[PDB]
């Protein structure tokens, strides 16, 4: 046994209803009623712009002060020359070959 | 909202019951306060201390998040036994026997962990071999000072 | 046979294993349907005003605001104190009081030894 | 235990319950489509075995016993549905089921947005407040003395009446808003 | 045109995905055997483990006494 | 092609 | 993704499950067919023709839902209904 | 907008699964009612799917192929 | 400071003599023009306060308590001005006197050079806050409530009468700047064990602190939005401005009396942000947490190390704004629902995006975010107790779990899951309510881009 | 790896302990035994800013690695014998450490059988 008359005729009333409000919630044509209203600019005012800014921000007022970039010194290898002083670094002691 | 629909004393006499369950709109069978020791329930019903998870969730609720309905008497710990918190649900898995075996196998990890460290594994060689003194400016040491020879030989 | 479900405080006994959900007797009938006339009488009521296209506000629900007035307000008239509620309110009140009052005077007396001898590495701490 | 019209479950509709259940544990635990027919056909059998029990009391035993045995042989982890409670799909777009009285408070700015929708709400929300008092007269004159005894709600009965209690089940939001 | 859907049957399958799908498949396999090929010590082993006990005395230093 | 009317709460203010 | 259903499509599926059910003659099956009354099935196979459905459509009819269709018409009525269709 | 399914009479659980489980069935006096209803899972395009060493070796035919391709380059490419 | 205490009475004239649509708009234009002024107290120096009179000076710790209260005016009359529509004008004029009066006991109660007119003018902040709880409160217990708030601080600051008076008759003086230089060792004696207490109590009642906190869970609730934003954001902030002026006398006995209340204050704050995970009122929720937070403050006063005096005062700052942003959130969802229970209005995400984001905002604030000056206060706290003792981060983090646990539970309950039903009457968000909750949070994030200014006097 | 059996469900005793060792001289049972020769000097190797791990007695073909790695750049698999080079050396020096353990073990299975001589004896 499924439903009572009862159950089926207020199912059915109410599914008449329900499709009804479900058909009227469909758009018109009309609606919505609006009111009346350069290839790499991406690489222009996102990269470039802020590259321009960030680096006049650290070359005149962070690099100014002390100790705030502070970089590691690069790696010196026996056979190296300094750039600023030009003392060739002597290579290492001679191997003994191992194979 | 009015005076005896709010709650009152705890109930001693069986028709101050009666009115207490009509007042929380539940039957007078079915209607059981907390006992009277002084904590300040009051006539307020002990329902059974079931999770709002446990509730019929098919069911048209009038709150569907709470699984609750208008009128119906909360728990004392409704705000205890929400979705969100304790869930008192029924496990395949007994309670205790839950217990035991997450116990046990915590217990039985930490012993087994204790085992491998106070029987450790290592490799068949001998220490790694560091020149200069066993690198003693290296590991910070002053060079006013000298420490002992430690030299290392071929094999 | 199987082993049999224990229920626990946080592990409810199913509804399908229950006996007492089993019980055809007419007692039972009689408050099954009694249940069912006070939430279909509770449902109904709660629905005629929510329904309303008169209402626009809230239907207090009187079994909310009677929740919220025993938590708080009905407390303290239905209090009386006796040994239970004495020894618990002893035991959880002045109790970790105490318990904190001695681990903390006990650790602070042993570093402060330890500090006035010269013996905790106090070398870097100059923040305090 | 639970029913918004019947105050009880008959054991015709526990028995139909544990069947369901058996079934849907079961194939949480027979994966594949082939074996879990095999074995849900032997599900069939065995509750097609005691089928013609006419004592009850030998019935409800049974029952409660093919219970326990469903309890001890249950999956711990079952299948559920997405949209089923417990699922991962679950009251999921709850959160975007506005109800349809916020259309109500809305500007005009972007009431006239939807001129032809709102000029048929209109029409919407008056059938209702003229359905109401026809539907309440309905309720009050056709409920016996002591509240309703079940949940269940009247048809309408006249040609021109609406059903009782009907604008928060028409109106009610979609499942994908 | 895009995919229809289809009821108890197969789907229908673009070209497109099922080339780049064996693409990308022959190019997994053609890394594996050649990165197999080339190094063959990164799984099997670099250098060979010596056995300990294979070595004499004379080079371990163990005066018989 | 069938849109539907999402109901949303007036986000105008 | 997720393509709308119909009353007619979720009528030829319904319809097209009970075809592939073997205590179902595929000649006298309608709309309006009473599984008890018309097709002579027994409760149980009520029962899998809801969990049939259920597998079909992808969602979970509940017990007090499932035991009151009892023709294929409530069931597209009940699917219809919990999907919204002809919006 | 109607979409045309296919025909309820093609999905025959002959050359399934389903064929051995209806005659494992019917060795113990059962029948199966839901074969014919599970039987497109086993026919069509989704019949005959791979094994899990044929799932990994998708694309190892190809990748040999460039391999010796590549391996016979780079052999002539050193002389 | 006779810069800012003569326009905050010319706000007198500025509200009784205004046109009866005019009182909410010049009162809050000029009271906003008063906060603008509030700027010039920034004048501060490393070594000396800003000393004005024999009357007045400002050091770094009043003077971000005296912003906070310049600015508080102006958002108490945004507060209070919708549900004080319909009163009376006459007894709107005297709403706007009693907060604009208390706005002025306020601003020379934290500019007191000397500590009797710091007693009069701290104990004359009762009875405009005592006269709005009990005459504009919506509920019937407000007048019960009066009587707690009147009386336990009355309890505590009468014997706080009687040792400052004694102050005066030892030491010769009460002025604070001779004090820093009078000050004479307090020995061990059960009289000075009672001088200490007659001197703490009235500020620990003030905090609250634990156990005598009674007061607060009906005083904030009962009171209205302007009360209930007064009385968090800055009447507890009395209680850790008195304490900080009045531990320079009570050394060296402070530090074996601050024992017993700093174990008041550490289990305190577990208990109340406890209490806080089972309140089903919201604004007692949000009491119950201002009583949470400020027990940090006890702490961090009774160890007295220079941290803890720099994230004491950047708490109480932080949480001034953060607890009167919470119960104005409380008030705008009380004027939609006209309830406080919790459980009551769900799901205001779904209606209300941008309050929702208010919300959301204010209770990461509430939980400590950073790098919130509510976080800079808390963090600073959380290291001179370390330093005080290495166990009681436990008593610290167990708190920084529990109090996250409530600020988004209210987060979850009110604004999320699904919405209720029955209730139809959630409006859209006004302007003026988004305007408050921007002025409450968006100074609020502004400080964390220069917190130096609320960290207090020795920084 | 049987040496795990060989010291725990074996004995401690002939089997040498790997925290504590060499337990011995290095002189006895080595007449005229050379020293390790290191070969990149410590401020060449202070000044390649090698790990103290990686500054054992073959570093110095780590050095010529990283100098041909950084001297290669971006043609990074251009350095792959000056790699295998270094690779080789530590196998030489894990080889060393492995003749090591096994000159310990042997010595402790020496003393073993010359105090069961010496307990068979008197
Ligand atoms: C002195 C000059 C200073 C200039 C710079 C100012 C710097 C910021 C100051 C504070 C800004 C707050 C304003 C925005 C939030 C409040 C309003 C809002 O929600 O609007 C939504 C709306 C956009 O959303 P919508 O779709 O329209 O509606 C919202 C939806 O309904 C649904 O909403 P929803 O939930 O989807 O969207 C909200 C979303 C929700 O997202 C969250 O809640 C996540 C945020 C927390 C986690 C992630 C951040 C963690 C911390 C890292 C960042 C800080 C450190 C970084 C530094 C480096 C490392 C140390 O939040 C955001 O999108 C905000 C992004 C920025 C967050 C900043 C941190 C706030 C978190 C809480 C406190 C944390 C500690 C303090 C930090 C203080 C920082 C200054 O925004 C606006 O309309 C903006 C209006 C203009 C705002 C002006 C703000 C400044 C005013 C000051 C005036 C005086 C000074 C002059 C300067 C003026 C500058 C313009
Ligand atoms: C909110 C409720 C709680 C409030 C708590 C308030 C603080 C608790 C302690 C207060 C003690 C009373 C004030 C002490 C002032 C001390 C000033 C001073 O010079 O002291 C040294 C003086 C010493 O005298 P002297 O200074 O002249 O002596 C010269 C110096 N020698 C000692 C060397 C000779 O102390 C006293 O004379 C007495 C001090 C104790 C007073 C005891 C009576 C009051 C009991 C407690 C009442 C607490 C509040 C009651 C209400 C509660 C709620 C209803
Ligand atoms: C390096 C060492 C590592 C050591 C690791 C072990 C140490 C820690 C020991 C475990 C502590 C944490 C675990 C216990 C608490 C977990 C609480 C939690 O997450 O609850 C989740 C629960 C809902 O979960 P669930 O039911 O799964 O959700 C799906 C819905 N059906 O949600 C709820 O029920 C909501 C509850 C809200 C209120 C929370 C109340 C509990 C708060 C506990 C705080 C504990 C603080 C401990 C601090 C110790 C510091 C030393
Ligand atoms: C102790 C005790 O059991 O006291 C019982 C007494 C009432 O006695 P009764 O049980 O009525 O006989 O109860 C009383 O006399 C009242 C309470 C006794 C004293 C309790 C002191 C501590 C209370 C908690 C403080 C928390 C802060
Ligand atoms: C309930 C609400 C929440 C709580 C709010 C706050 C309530 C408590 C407030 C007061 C707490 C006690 C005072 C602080 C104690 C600090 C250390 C101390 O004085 O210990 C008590 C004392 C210890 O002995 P000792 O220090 O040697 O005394 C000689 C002093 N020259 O011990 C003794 O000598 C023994 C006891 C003697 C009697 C003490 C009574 C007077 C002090 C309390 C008033
Ligand atoms: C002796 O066994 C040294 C090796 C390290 C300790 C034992 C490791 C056992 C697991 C690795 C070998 C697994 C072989 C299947």
């Amino acid at each position: 046994s499924g439903y009572t008359p009862d159950e089926k005729l207020r199912l059915q009333q109410l599914r008449e209803l329900r499709r009804r409000w479900l058909k009227d919630q469909e758009l018109s044509p009309r609606e919505p009623v609006l009111p009346p209203r350069r290839h790499s600019i991406f690489a222009f005012t996102h990269v470039l712009i802020p590259v321009w800014i960030i680096h006049y921000y650290l070359k005149y007022h962070v690099t100014t002060k002390p100790y705030t970039i502070v970089e590691k010194k690069p790696r010196i290898f026996p056979g190296d020359t300094i750039l600023e002083t030009g003392e060739v670094i002597p290579p290492m002691k001679e191997f003994p070959d191992q194979h | 909202i009015t005076k005896d629909m709010l709650p009152g004393p705890y109930p001693k006499t069986p028709e101050e019951r009666a009115a207490a369950a009509k007042k929380y709109n539940m039957r007078v069978e079915d209607y059981e306060p907390y006992p009277d020791d002084g904590m300040g329930y009051g006539d307020y019903p002990k329902l059974p201390d079931r999770s709002q998870q446990e509730r019929d969730p098919w069911y048209d609720w009038d709150h569907p998040d709470l699984r609750l309905n208008w009128g119906e008497p909360m728990h004392w710990d409704l705000d205890m036994y929400i979705r969100n918190r304790v869930d008192t649900s029924p496990t395949p898995v007994n309670w205790n026997l839950m217990c035991k075996h997450l116990f046990g196998f915590v217990a039985f990890m930490l012993f087994m962990f204790w085992v491998g460290e106070t029987y450790p594994t290592y490799q068949p060689v001998g220490p790694k071999q560091y020149p200069y003194n066993n690198l003693y400016l290296e590991r910070g040491g002053d060079p006013n000072k000298e420490p002992e020879p430690v030299v290392h030989y071929e094999i | 046979s199987f082993p049999k479900y224990e229920p626990s405080r946080l592990a409810s006994l199913p509804t399908t294993l229950d006996p007492a959900e089993y019980d055809i007797s007419s007692e039972t009938r009689k408050a099954q349907a009694e249940r069912l006339a006070i939430r279909s009488r509770l449902k109904r009521e709660y629905q005629l005003q929510y329904n309303d296209p008169s209402r626009r506000g809230v239907v207090e629900d009187p079994a909310l605001i009677r929740w919220t007035c025993a938590r708080s307000a009905n407390v303290y008239p239905n209090f009386r104190p006796n040994t239970k509620t004495s020894l618990l309110g002893a035991l959880f009140g002045i109790g970790p009081l105490i318990f904190w009052y001695y681990v903390f005077k006990t650790d602070r007396d042993r570093k402060e030894k330890l500090i006035q001898e010269g013996k905790l590495d106090r070398t870097f701490n100059i923040s305090y | 235990a639970f029913l918004p019209s019947a105050a009880y479950l008959t054991h015709q509709q526990k028995v139909l319950q544990l069947y369901k259940r058996a079934l849907r544990h079961l194939e949480s635990r027979c994966v594949h489509r082939d074996k879990y027919r095999y074995f849900a056909c032997l599900l069939r059998a065995r509750f097609d075995e005691h089928k013609n029990e006419k004592d009850m009391v030998k019935a409800t035993q049974l029952l409660r016993e093919a219970e326990k045995e469903f309890w001890h042989g249950q999956h711990p982890q079952p299948y559920i549905f997405p949209e089923s409670p417990g699922g991962t799909s679950y009251e999921r777009y709850e959160c975007y089921k506005v109800p349809e009285w916020c259309l109500d408070d809305w500007h005009p700015s972007e009431k006239a947005m939807y001129p032809d929708y709102f000029a048929k709400r209109e029409q919407w929300k008056k059938l209702r407040r003229e359905s109401w008092e026809r539907e309440v007269k309905q309720l009050q004159e056709e409920t016996p003395v002591g509240g309703p005894r079940t949940e269940a709600l009247p048809p309408a009965r006249k040609q021109g009446d609406l059903p009782p209690l009907w604008w928060h089940i028409v109106t009610r939001p979609r499942e994908r808003p | 045109a895009h995919i229809e859907p289809r009821y108890r049957q197969f789907p229908q399958l673009t070209r497109s995905q099922v080339i780049q799908a064996e693409f990308f498949s022959a190019t997994m396999w053609f890394w594996i055997l050649w990165r197999f090929w080339h190094d063959s010590d990164a799984v099997l082993g670099h250098f060979p483990y010596p056995d300990p006990s294979q070595w004499t005395d004379e080079e371990l230093g163990i005066p018989p006494d | 092609g069938k849109r539907l009317f999402i109901i949303k709460p007036s986000g105008f203010y | 993704d997720a393509p709308p259903l119909t009353l007619e499509g979720i009528k030829d599926r319904v319809l097209y499950v009970l075809k592939l059910y073997d205590k179902i003659d595929p000649e006298k099956l309608s709309v309006n067919s009473h599984f008890m009354k018309d097709l002579g099935l027994d409760s149980l196979d009520q029962v899998e023709i809801i969990m049939a459905m259920e597998d079909e459509f992808g969602f979970e009819i509940p017990d007090i839902d499932a035991e009151k269709l009892m023709c294929p018409q409530e069931i597209v009525d009940y699917i219809a209904d919990k999907k919204d269709v002809y919006e | 907008s109607k979409m045309e399914l296919p025909d309820y009479k093609q999905w025959k659980i002959e050359g399934t699964p389903l064929e051995t489980v209806q005659e494992k069935l019917a060795a113990r006096g059962l029948r199966d009612p839901w074969g014919r209803n599970e039987a497109w899972r086993y026919m069509g395009g989704f019949a005959n799917n791979v094994s899990f060493v044929g799932a990994l070796l998708k694309g190892f035919k190809w990748g040999f192929a460039a391999f010796v391709v590549a391996v016979g380059a780079e052999y002539y490419l050193e002389s | 400071m006779l810069k800012y205490i003569i326009p905050t009475m010319m706000l007198m004239p500025l509200t009784w003599l205004s046109k009866n649509s005019m009182i909410w708009i010049n009162t809050t234009l000029h009271s906003l023009l008063i906060s603008l002024t509030s700027l010039l107290l920034l004048n501060q120096f490393g070594d000396n306060s800003l000393n004005f009179s024999l009357t007045f000076f400002s050091d770094s710790l009043s003077t971000p308590l005296l912003i906070l209260t310049m600015w508080l005016l102006p958002l108490m009359l945004m507060a209070s001005q919708h549900h004080l529509s319909k009163e009376n004008l006459a007894r709107k004029k005297l709403f706007i006197s009693m907060l604009i009066l208390l706005q002025l006991f306020l601003i020379m109660t934290f500019t007191a050079t000397e500590l009797i007119f710091f007693y009069i003018m701290f104990e004359a902040t009762l009875v405009p806050t005592l006269i709005i709880i009990t005459r504009w409160g919506n509920q019937t217990e407000r007048l019960n409530a009066g009587l707690y708030f009147l009386f336990y601080t009355l309890a505590g600051s009468l014997p706080l009468l009687v040792a400052l008076i004694y102050i005066q008759n030892t030491m010769g003086s009460l002025n604070f700047l001779i004090l820093q230089y009078w000050v004479q060792p307090m020995p061990n004696s059960w009289s000075n064990t009672f001088m200490w207490l007659a001197c703490m109590m009235a500020f620990m009642v003030k905090m609250p602190l634990y156990g005598l906190h009674l007061w607060l869970p009906k005083a904030h609730v009962e009171a209205p939005i302007a009360g209930s934003m007064v009385l968090a954001a800055i009447l507890l902030k009395l209680g850790g401005y008195g304490m900080m002026r009045i531990t320079l006398l009570l050394n060296p006995i402070t530090d074996f009396m601050a024992y017993p209340f700093i174990m008041l204050s550490l289990w305190g704050m577990i208990m109340t942000s406890s209490i806080c995970l089972r309140q089903t009122d919201l604004k007692s929720l949000i009491a119950y947490s201002s009583v949470s937070h400020m027990a940090l403050v006890i702490v961090a006063i009774l160890i007295q190390t220079p941290w803890s005096y720099m994230g004491a005062t950047a708490l109480m700052i932080a949480h001034g704004l953060t607890s009167s942003m919470l119960f104005c959130l409380a008030n705008s969802n009380y004027e939609r629902v006209h309830s406080r229970t919790m459980i009551l209005a769900r799901g205001l995400q779904t209606l209300l995006p941008l309050m929702a984001a208010w919300w959301l905002l204010a209770s990461l604030t509430n939980l400590a975010l950073p790098p919130s000056i509510n976080l800079i206060g808390e963090l600073f706290v959380v290291m001179s107790t370390f330093s005080w003792s290495n166990i009681t981060i436990i008593l610290m983090g167990l708190n920084m779990v529990i109090t996250a646990l409530y600020s988004l539970y209210m987060l979850i309950t009110t604004q999320r899951g699904k919405h209720t039903h029955h209730i139809n009457n959630i409006l859209p968000s006004f302007t003026r309510e988004n305007a408050l909750m921007s002025l409450h949070m968006l100074p609020l994030l502004l400080l964390s881009l220069n917190p130096k200014i609320i960290l207090g006097p020795l920084y | 790896g049987a040496h795990l059996a060989r010291r725990y469900l074996g004995d401690a005793s002939v089997e040498p302990e790997p925290l504590r060792m060499p337990t011995f001289p290095p002189d006895y049972g080595f007449p005229e035994r050379k020293e390790r020769e290191m070969v990149a000097t410590q401020q060449e190797m202070n000044d390649a800013q090698l790990v103290l791990q990686q500054r054992d007695y073959c570093a110095h073909y780590l050095i010529r690695f990283l100098k041909c790695k950084r001297d290669s750049f971006p043609n990074f698999l251009a350095c792959k014998h000056e790699q295998h080079d270094w690779d080789y050396c530590e196998h030489l020096d894990y080889v060393k450490r492995m003749k090591e353990f096994e000159r310990e073990r042997r010595l402790l299975q020496r003393k073993k059988r010359r105090e069961q001589r010496e307990a068979d004896m008197a």
